[PDB]
């Protein structure tokens, strides 16, 4: 029982002023609504967090109208679905955390927010887990669980989703193996957070500012303590 | 050095005169430098913001 | 303690001119990284000889716990 | 559940080494667990608290 | 249809203590296999030889996509 | 055996560092009650030269400069000057303790 | 005359902030006051506005902080703000700690005294502040340090059943924690201006230790300025913190929602209490190690009273400066034992360090200053 660790991957947000790809974002998205929304949940993003970032208005609005809701009452007061514009989160596969653990072979699966701000290392780690399975060497493998060394046990109860039934994406890239596994990384990225691009804008300005201004004071500070820094004594005894 | 002498002839002989410089001086180093900071944010990555792939699509 | 009253000095007298006459950074590169080179060398001896033997521990530490870690028998 | 290197149960917290049946072997634990009131009842059931 | 994973991951793994630990590997498996189910796992050598081989691939991925 | 001891007196002394700044053994002195009052009992000319040496080493400390090489006050020429004034306060104090026992 | 010498408010902000008499040899090392107050007005301010955008509900709590990060426009900013600056409070903390003991500024009782009173402070608000944000780490971490409160002989049960508010940590625990959070650092604030006035009645301390009466330095326009110089260099460093890295502090085991059934094997608290934390563990005992803390932080309480040199600096005791730093080795060994799990050769070594710890503070600093003492004729 062991830790293998993930390797280093070239990134293209690795620079420290790099941005995502907001492309990759898109087809990640498509990575994450056709096949693994079954499973998985991420609700903390909402349809409308996508109005600006890899999509326009009304795109979201279909990909929103496509899916019910199941809002509250009406006038008489049972419930109704709904098709839902904006306001509507991703919308919970299984609807109780034990209804999902009965539903596959036990080991419910963790929602897809912060796995890739919360698994001790980076997307590295979600890449290199759905892209690493192979044969198991002599080891128990009790009657579901399958053989991965990225995770701590090597015992996991999700079956290789990410090749199974390629996903034809919407603009014609080529669904390879290594292509849609760094879509959907690319994604979770984004999905982890919201702010990147925009906190790397402050950053630039932060060191442009830090640049321009931190010499000035410190020559001003120099300058008055220029006095003290000349004062020169002398001794007078009769 | 006698660029200087007329500026603090004008812009640092009294206090209110150099209260108006600063605040003049902020608002239009403030525009600039924002227009200075997006012109380097967009050249630095030149492929990848959504602004240019969304006016192609 | 105001100030006023501190102590009492005779024969003294202190010479200092006026900041805007004199310049900012006095001759900043030649007097600053000699100075600074002086100061990296009278402290030197007296602040490294415990980190690096930290470092070493960190290191054995590491790889020990590694080795401790794996133990590979034969059969 | 089944941690460590003596095969049982192990706290992560301390490092405390429990066995099959839960009693401390190495780490500051100096008590045992606690067995619980528990009544069989033959549907191979038991009722505990 | 052939991903350009398969095609680095068999080129960068050619010839190289990848290969060396490859074979430590199979040295161990036949221990394995030529005894009656000792606890030897035969997993540590796994381990080290697919982290040289994504280490060497972690440097030669992503330029192709 | 002798000068070995004082081997490690004057290299003890060449590696506290006061003597670069042209300070004496009594211009690094802890005040208590007692020290103030020796310090209080001192002749005028040696206090003169004692603040004058302390605002030297506070300017010296100030721009953070060493004294160049021939000013640095040796050991075996400083005067030891304080000790019989600390050593009467001492003893009084003791004397005030060990008499109201 | 004038209005800064009159009236009744301008007295006190004369008498502490232009007029004082300030000595003039000081190093960067003295800014560390400055960068706490300021520390501690953003950390307030901060969190301020955190708590208007919270709801203490366990159900509910985990998402809230959430609809921060996500839905509030730079909330954010504000968020990892607080977080960062708390990590740079302590480092600001530790640093003026250090300034403290090295340069013999422990030789003024009263200040030292409503300073370790601030320091335990600190570190309550600090763990309470922790727990709020309920996640997985947050939990655990509640759970093992109270039961460390309950580690105390017939009276901690009852406190710990009660500072749990029943028998598990509760909704009642997470609001008790988040009122305490609100309400201590404003007595942090209150104590913070009685150690201010302390200082100001005895007086600054040099780093020589030769006394500076006789040449004082007013406070403006030189320190002013000087500290507003060492803010921005904080401020440089922690909006570098909250705009490239907020990965380099924060565990990522915390993300996880609280599930009171995991307890995952990574277990560490965050990285300012590990120097402590090791001292736990290191013992095989538990009213030991417990009393084991809570004596360290007494040791930095009985520090005077041990204090046998004759010169006040270490400047001037350079074997007592070799084990100053060979003690701050020893602390940042604590440090890297409270990241590590619990087995054989780190268990070997935390034992030595905590030993090591306890006799370098407690044992060969006086005996380096009883042989200096001897040694120059004194
Ligand atoms: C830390 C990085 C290393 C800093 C360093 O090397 O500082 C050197 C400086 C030398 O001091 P000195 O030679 O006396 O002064 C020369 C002035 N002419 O020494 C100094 O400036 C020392 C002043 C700072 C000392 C503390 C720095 C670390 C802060 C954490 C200390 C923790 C103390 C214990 C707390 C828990 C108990
Ligand atoms: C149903 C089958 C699916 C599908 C279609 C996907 N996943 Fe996976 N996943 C599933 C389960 C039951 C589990 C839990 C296994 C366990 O408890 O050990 C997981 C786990 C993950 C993880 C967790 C790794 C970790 O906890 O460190 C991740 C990151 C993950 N799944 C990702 C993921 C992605 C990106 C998918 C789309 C391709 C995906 N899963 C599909 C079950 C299922
Ligand atoms: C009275 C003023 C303060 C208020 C109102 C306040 C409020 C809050 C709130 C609401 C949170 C939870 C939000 C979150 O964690 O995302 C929080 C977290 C926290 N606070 Fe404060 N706080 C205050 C002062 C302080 C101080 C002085 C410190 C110590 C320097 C501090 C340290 C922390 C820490 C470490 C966290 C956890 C941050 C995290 O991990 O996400 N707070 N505070
Ligand atoms: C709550 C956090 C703290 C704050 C805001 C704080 C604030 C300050 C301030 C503003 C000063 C004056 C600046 C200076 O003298 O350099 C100071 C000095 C001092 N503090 Fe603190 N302090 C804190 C914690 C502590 C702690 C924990 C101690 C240790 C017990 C301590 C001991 C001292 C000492 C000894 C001085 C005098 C240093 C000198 O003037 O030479 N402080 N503090």
């Amino acid at each position: 029982d062991l830790e293998l660790h993930p390797p280093s991957y070239p990134w293209s947000h690795r620079g420290l002023l790099s941005s995502l790809d907001h492309t990759s974002i898109r087809r990640g998205f498509q990575v994450y609504k056709q096949v693994c929304s079954s499973c998985h949940s991420m609700d903390y993003v909402a349809y409308r967090h996508l109005v600006g970032v890899c999509y326009t208005e009304d795109e979201a609005k279909a990909l929103a109208e496509e899916v019910e809701v199941q809002d509250g009452p009406n006038e008489d007061g049972e419930m109704f679905m709904r098709p839902g514009k904006l306001s509507d989160y991703f919308p919970k596969p299984y609807p109780n955390p034990e209804a999902a653990r009965a539903a596959n072979n036990g080991a419910l699966p963790p929602d897809l927010s912060y796995i890739v701000r919360a698994r001790h290392g980076g997307e590295d780690y979600v890449f290199s887990l759905l892209t690493g399975y192979c044969e198991p060497p002599r080891v128990s493998l009790r009657e579901g669980l399958y053989f991965n060394p990225y995770f701590p046990g090597q015992a996991i109860g999700m079956a290789p989703p990410i090749y199974n039934e390629v996903l034809e994406f919407d603009d014609g890239t080529p669904a390879t193996m290594s292509q849609v596994a760094k879509d959907v990384c690319t994604f979770l990225r984004w999905a982890a957070e919201p702010e990147h691009d925009h906190r790397k804008r402050m950053g630039l300005k932060m060191l442009l500012m830090m640049g321009l201004l931190l010499p000035l004071v410190y020559a001003m500070k120099r300058h008055k303590w220029s006095v003290l820094k000349s004062r020169k004594l002398a001794y007078r005894p009769p | 050095p006698t660029l200087t002498a007329r500026l603090y002839s004008l812009l640092f002989r009294r206090t209110s005169t150099f209260a108006l410089t600063i605040v003049v001086g902020a608002l239009f180093f403030e525009r600039a430098f924002d227009q200075g900071a997006d012109a380097i944010y967009e050249h630095i990555n030149e492929g990848k913001l959504w602004k240019h792939i969304k006016h192609k699509y | 303690r105001q100030f006023g009253h501190l102590t009492r000095v005779r024969h003294v007298i202190t010479y200092s001119l006026s900041p805007f006459e004199q310049r900012a950074f006095p001759h900043y590169f030649s007097k600053g990284i000699p100075n600074v080179l002086r100061r990296t060398r009278a402290c030197i001896l007296r602040v490294a000889p415990p980190f690096v033997v930290f470092y070493l521990v960190y290191t054995w530490g590491t790889q020990e716990f590694e080795k401790s870690k794996r133990k590979n028998p034969a059969a | 559940a089944n941690a460590g290197d003596f095969g049982g149960y192990y706290c992560p917290c301390h490092g405390s080494h429990y066995d099959a049946s839960g009693r401390i072997r190495k780490g500051p634990a100096p008590l045992n667990l606690e067995v619980p009131s528990y009544e069989f009842t033959s549907d191979d059931m038991v009722i505990v608290g | 249809l052939v991903d350009p994973l398969t095609t680095v991951r068999e080129q960068c793994e050619q010839l190289e203590k990848c290969v060396k630990a490859r074979e430590r590997l199979e040295l161990c498996d036949e221990r394995v296999s030529s005894r009656s189910q000792t606890e030897e796992d035969c997993t540590e050598e796994l381990f080290d030889f697919l982290h040289a081989r994504d280490h060497c691939v972690a440097h030669k991925l992503f330029n192709s996509l | 055996s002798s000068k070995w001891l004082e081997g490690i007196r004057k290299w003890y002394y060449n590696a506290a560092g006061f003597n670069k700044l042209g300070l004496m053994r009594d211009d690094t002195i802890h005040e208590n009650d007692d020290v103030k009052e020796a310090i209080r009992r001192l002749p005028e000319n040696l206090y003169n030269d004692r603040v004058f040496r302390i605002k030297r080493a506070l300017d010296l400390s100030m721009r953070q400069q060493i004294l160049p090489k021939e000013q640095w006050t040796k050991y075996e020429e400083d005067k030891f000057y304080l000790e019989p004034y600390l050593k009467e306060v001492i003893r009084e104090r003791k004397e005030r303790e060990e008499w109201t026992k | 005359i004038n209005i800064r010498k009159t009236h009744p408010l301008m007295k006190i902000v004369n008498n502490a902030f232009i007029d004082l008499p300030a000595p003039s040899n000081i190093s960067s090392w003295w800014n560390f006051g400055s960068l706490l107050g300021i520390c501690l007005i953003l950390q307030i301010l901060t969190g301020l506005f955190l708590a208007m955008h919270y709801t203490p509900d366990t159900t509910t709590a985990f998402s809230s902080v959430t609809h921060i990060c996500r839905d509030v426009n730079y909330g954010w900013i504000i968020r990892y703000m607080h977080a960062n600056g708390a990590s740079m409070f302590f480092i600001c903390l530790f640093m003026h700690v250090g300034r403290g003991l090295y340069y013999g500024s422990y030789t003024f009782l009263e200040t030292w005294n409503i300073g370790v009173i601030l320091l335990f402070a600190t570190m309550a608000t600090a763990f309470m502040g922790y727990v709020l944000p309920w996640g997985q780490m947050s939990f655990w971490g509640a759970t093992v340090i109270t039961n460390l409160l309950s580690a105390i002989p017939y009276i901690g049960t009852n406190l710990v059943e009660w500072i749990w508010g029943g028998f598990s940590v509760d909704k009642a625990t997470l609001t008790r924690f988040f009122a305490f959070h609100f309400i201590f650092p404003f007595i942090i604030a209150a104590l913070a201006m009685v150690h201010l006035l302390f200082l100001h009645e005895t007086g600054s301390n040099n780093p020589t230790g030769i006394p500076s009466d006789t040449d004082k330095i007013p406070f403006h326009p030189y320190y002013t300025i000087k500290d507003i110089l060492g803010a921005i260099l904080l401020i440089l460093i922690l909006m570098l913190l909250v705009l490239f890295t907020p990965d380099l502090l924060g565990d990522p085991d915390n993300y996880t929602p609280a599930n009171p059934l995991n307890t995952p094997p990574h277990i560490k608290p965050e990285w300012y209490f590990l120097f402590a934390y090791a001292i736990l563990r290191s013992i095989p005992n538990k009213l030991g190690g417990v009393l084991a803390l809570v004596l360290s932080i007494l040791v930095l309480v009985i520090m005077p009273l041990l204090h046998t040199s004759k010169q006040r600096s270490m400047m001037f005791r350079p074997i007592s400066q070799c084990m100053f730093w060979i003690l701050v080795a020893d602390l940042l060994t604590l440090t890297w034992i409270g990241g590590q799990p619990v087995e054989h050769p780190y268990i070997i070594i935390g034992q030595l360090a905590s030993i090591m710890y306890f006799l370098i503070i407690l044992v060969m600093m006086p005996v380096a200053s009883i042989i200096e003492n001897n040694l120059l004729k004194w």
